[PDB]
C-alpha cells in the first residue's frame, strides 16, 4: 500500500484502500474515512 | 532568558500582531477566492496558499506557547485561537473536516476587538456580554418549552405521515419551523386539517406561547441599555 | 396521628420530593424513547413503564391526599398536579385520550420552580406573572376584532371558495392565518384578485390594525421591567 | 317638553342602553349563524330577523334624533352611529352593498366602552388614543416611500411581467407584499434573477429603509407608556 | 452685482423655490401616468414632458451655479440636487440609464423637509438623523456575521446544487433569504436534508445569532427617543 | 314593469329588467345595480 | 362478551364489539369509543 | 452613418451599427451601448 499523508490525483487515486483512505478532490490527498 | 524576552517583545510587537492580523483577513479574502469558475490548475496555488496560511498560523501559535506555558492557557481567548487552529491540523492529519477549516475564518472576531473604537459600539458590546447569561436561561426555558411540546406532537401526528413528525429529530425541527412563522398554515397545518381536524387547537397556543417566549427574550436584551445609562 | 405525621414529614423530605421530580424528568426521557425505531418487543417494555410510571403518580397523589382533606386542595398547584394525573387515568379507563396523557409532561413545568434561582429570571417570573392579565385582556380585544372581521370575511367570500372562508371556523383560522404574514399574498388574496378586485382593500387595513394590536401586546409586555426597577 | 323629557329620561336609561347593547351582541351572533349548511326554508326566518334587527337600530337612531337636533351631531360616535345604520338602510334601498351592512357589527365597539374597566386597558386605551396621530404621521411618511418606491419599479419591470409591476396598483401592492417579508425570495425577486441580474441591488436597499421605518413605528408606539407613567 | 443680486433674490423667493417643489411633485404625478394603457400617439407627449421638466431642473440648477461657485458645494444638499439631475442629462447623453434618470423622484424628498412641522415629527427626524452611525455600525457587524457564514456556506453546500450557494454572490443572497425567516425550511433546508443531513446544525444557530443581531438593532433604535426625552 | 321594492324568489326573479334588477338570493328583493 | 379492562393484541382483538371497543395498538386494550 | 442625438423610431431604426447604436422604443432615439 500507499502510506499516509501522500500527494496524489482524485482523478488517479491510488490510496491504501484496505484503511479506507480516498485522493479527495478538494485536498488532493488520501482523507481517512 | 535574553532572546526569550527580546524575541518575546517581538511578539508583543503590534506590527507582528496587527500583520498577523493581515494574514487572517487575507486569509478570508483566499477563500473568498472560492468561485466555482476557479480552474483546476490555478485550483493547486489556492491549496498551497491554504497549507501556507495554517502554516503561518501553527508558527504563530508554537511561538506562543515557546513563550506561555499555562498563562496564556489560563485565557480562554488564547485557547480559542489554539483551539481552531489545531482542529485546522486535524483537517491537515486525514480527517473528514467537511469545512470545519475555515472555522479559522472566526479568527477573523479579533478584527471585532478593534471595531469597538466607534463610542457607540463600546456600550454594545458591553451590553451583548452583559446579557449573554440571560439569553442563556431564556434558550434553557424555551427549550423545555420545545421538549414538552414536541413529546406531544411526536405521540400525536406520528403515524399519517412521519416525514415531519416520525422521530423526535425530526418533529423538533418541525417544532422549530412552526415557531419561525412560516407554512405553518399552507405547508404544515393545512395538510393537517385534511386528516385531523382538531390539530389547531394544539398549534395556535403554541404559537401564542413562544411568541411570547420571544418577545420576552426582545425585552430581556431590551433592558440592558437602560441599566447601562 | 404519630405515623400520621411521622410519614407525613417522610412526604415533605426533600429527598423524596426531589425523587419524584427525578421520576418525572425520567418518564419525559422514557417519552423521548418514543422513536420509530422501536420495536414491538421492545414496546411492551415501554407500555409497562408508563404503566409504573403513572401507578408512582398516582401513589404519590394518594398519599397527598391521605394527608390534605381540603387544605392541598384551595392551593390550585396541587388540583393542577392532581388533575393531570387523573387525566392519565382516565387514560387509564378505556378513554379515547389522544395524548392528553403527556399533558403529565407538564409536570416537569416543577423543575421551572428551581429554574427561577437564576437572579433575572426571579425578573422574569415576575414579571411574566405580573403580565399575565393585561395579556388576557389584550387577547380578548384582539378576538373581538377577529370576531368582527371574520364575520365580514365569511359574509364576503363564502361562495366562490369555501376552503378558507365557508364556516366562522376556518373563516377564523384564515384569518390567523393572514394574522401571523404568511402567504396572504401568494396563498390567499391573489387568489381572491383572481376574482374579486377589490378585497386587498379588505385586507390591508387588516394588517394594519392587527399589527397594531400586536405591536401594543409587545409594548405592555415591555413596561413591567421598567415598572419594577 | 313632557313627555318629551320623560321618554328622553327612558331613552337615557341604562336599562334601554345596555338592552341596546345586547340587542347589538345578538345580532352579532345573529350572523355568527351565518354558516353554509343553513337551510334555504331556515334561511327566511334569517333574512326577517335581520330585517327586524336593523328596524330595532333605525327606531333607535329616529329616537335619538327626535331627542337631539345638532346636539348629538357635534358628538361623531353619535355620527358613526347614524351613518353605519343609514347604510344599512341603503343596503335595505337597492343598492349594491356586498356585506357593507354587517359594518354595524362594528357597533359591538361599543362594549369596548364597557372593557376599559379592567385597571390596565384603562393605560392601553388612553395609550392608543395618545399615539393615533404620530401613526397617522409615519403612514404618511411610510406611504410617499412606497409611492417613490413603487414608480420606479413600475418603470424599471413592467414589461417582462407585468402581473407583478404592470400598473401603478398592483406594483403598489406588490411593494406591500415584499414589505411584509413574504416570498419576495422564492416567489418574487428569484424569477427576476431569472432575467434581470441587477435587481437584488434594488430590493435589498428597500427592504432595510422599511424594516427601518417599521421599527421606527414601534418606537413611536413605545414612547406612550415611558410617557403616562 | 446689481441683477446679480436681484434675480439672486428671486432665485431665494420662496415662491420660486416652491414653485420648483410644485414642479416635482407634478414630475412625479406625470410619471405615475406610466401606465401600460397609455396610447404610442400620447406617449410622444410624455415624452417632450420628460424632456422640458427635466430642462426645468437643468435650469434650476444652471441659475444656482450662475450665483454660488462653490458655497452650495460645500453643502451636501444641492451637491445631491446636482448630480442627480447630471445624471438624468446623462441619461440625456445616450447612455444606459435604465431607470435612473426617475432618481430625480427622490427629489420629492424636499417635501420630507416640509412634512417635519408635525410636532413628533421634529423628534422623529431629529431620532433617525441621530441614530444613523450606530446603524452603520451594525450593518458593519452584521455584514461580517454574513460575511464568514456565507463563506463557510458556499465552501458546504457548493457541489450538490449551486443555484443557491455556487458562488459567493448567490450563497450570500441565499443566506440573506434565510436571514429574513421566509421559505429557509420549504424551500431550503428540506431540500439539504434530503442530501445532507448535519446543515439543521449549521443554520438554526444562523437563526439565533442574526435575530439576536437584528433585536439588537431594533434596541439601538430604541434608545434615542429615551435619549432625547 | 314589476316596481321598486318588490319581494320575490331569485330562482323565479321577474323584476324590472330594463333598469338593471335583479332579484338577488341573500336579499329575496330587486336590487339597483 | 370480553369484559371492560381486559388484556389484548390489536392483531387479534376480541373486545366486546357491541359496545365500540376495539383493542389498540398503543394500548393493547379495549377501549370505549 | 447617421450621427449622435439624431431622432428617429425603434420601427425603423437606422443608427450608425458599427458603434453599437439604436433607436429606443422609450427614447426614440439612439443609445450608445
Amino acid at each position: 500500500c500507499l502510506g499516509i499523508f501522500k500527494a496524489c490525483n482524485p482523478s488517479n487515486d491510488q490510496c491504501c484502500k484496505s484503511s479506507k483512505l480516498v485522493c479527495s478532490r478538494k485536498t488532493r490527498w488520501c482523507k481517512w474515512q | 532568558n535574553a532572546m526569550y524576552l527580546a524575541i518575546t517583545n517581538i511578539v508583543e510587537s503590534s506590527f507582528f500582531t496587527k500583520f498577523i492580523t493581515i494574514c487572517i483577513v487575507l486569509n478570508t479574502l483566499f477563500m473568498a477566492m472560492e468561485h466555482h469558475p476557479m480552474t483546476e490548475e490555478f485550483k493547486n496555488v489556492l491549496a498551497i496558499g491554504n497549507l501556507v496560511f495554517t502554516g503561518i498560523f501553527a508558527a504563530e501559535i508554537i511561538l506562543r506557547i515557546y513563550v506561555h506555558r499555562i498563562s496564556f492557557f489560563k485565557d480562554p481567548w488564547s485557547l480559542f485561537d489554539f483551539f481552531v487552529v489545531t482542529l485546522s491540523l486535524v483537517e491537515l492529519f486525514l480527517a473528514d473536516v467537511e469545512g470545519l477549516s475555515v472555522l479559522r475564518s472566526f479568527r477573523l472576531l479579533r478584527l471585532f476587538r478593534a471595531v469597538t473604537a466607534v463610542p457607540q459600539m463600546r456600550k454594545i458590546v458591553s451590553a451583548l456580554i452583559s446579557v449573554i447569561p440571560g439569553m442563556l436561561s431564556v434558550i434553557a426555558l424555551m427549550t423545555l418549552f420545545f421538549y414538552i411540546f414536541a413529546i406531544m406532537a411526536t405521540q400525536l401526528f406520528g403515524e399519517r405521515f412521519p416525514e415531519w413528525f416520525g422521530t423526535l429529530g425530526e418533529s423538533f425541527y418541525t417544532l422549530f419551523q412552526v415557531m419561525t412563522l412560516e407554512s405553518w398554515s399552507m405547508g404544515i397545518v393545512r395538510p393537517l386539517m385534511e386528516v385531523y381536524p382538531y390539530a389547531w387547537v394544539f398549534f395556535i397556543p403554541f404559537i401564542f406561547v413562544v411568541t411570547f417566549v420571544m418577545i420576552n427574550l426582545v425585552v430581556a436584551i431590551i433592558v440592558d441599555a437602560m441599566a447601562i445609562l
